[PDB]
């Protein structure tokens, strides 16, 4: 999420009991990192190994 | 600490009494808030 230029990134990882590819339930993402960046995005793109 | 004083916590103004909190904050917080959204626990800016 990029707020004001600030690209700010949350997180979260937990172990699962795959069923359905996306168990269900309820968690709480933390904040990653900062990112003072500054700069308009539009795309992405992964990186897959 | 146990005094008034006039306080600023890297821009948290405020003035109060300032004594050693009972809570946990997160890894990557610096204050907290209340329910009227009043300033009642914070971060040293240097010190965890």
């Amino acid at each position: 999420k990029n707020i004001d230029g600030y690209f700010k990134i949350y997180s979260k990882h937990t172990p699962i009991n795959l069923v359905r590819d996306l168990p269900q339930g309820f968690s709480a993402l933390e904040p990653l990192v900062d990112l003072p960046i500054g700069i308009n995005i539009t795309r992405f793109q992964t990186l897959l190994a | 600490k146990n005094k008034c004083v006039n306080f600023n916590f890297n821009g948290l103004t405020g003035t109060g009494v300032l004594t050693e909190s009972n809570k946990k904050f997160l890894p990557f917080q610096q204050f907290g808030r209340d329910i009227a959204d009043t300033t009642d626990a914070v971060r040293d800016p240097q010190t965890l």
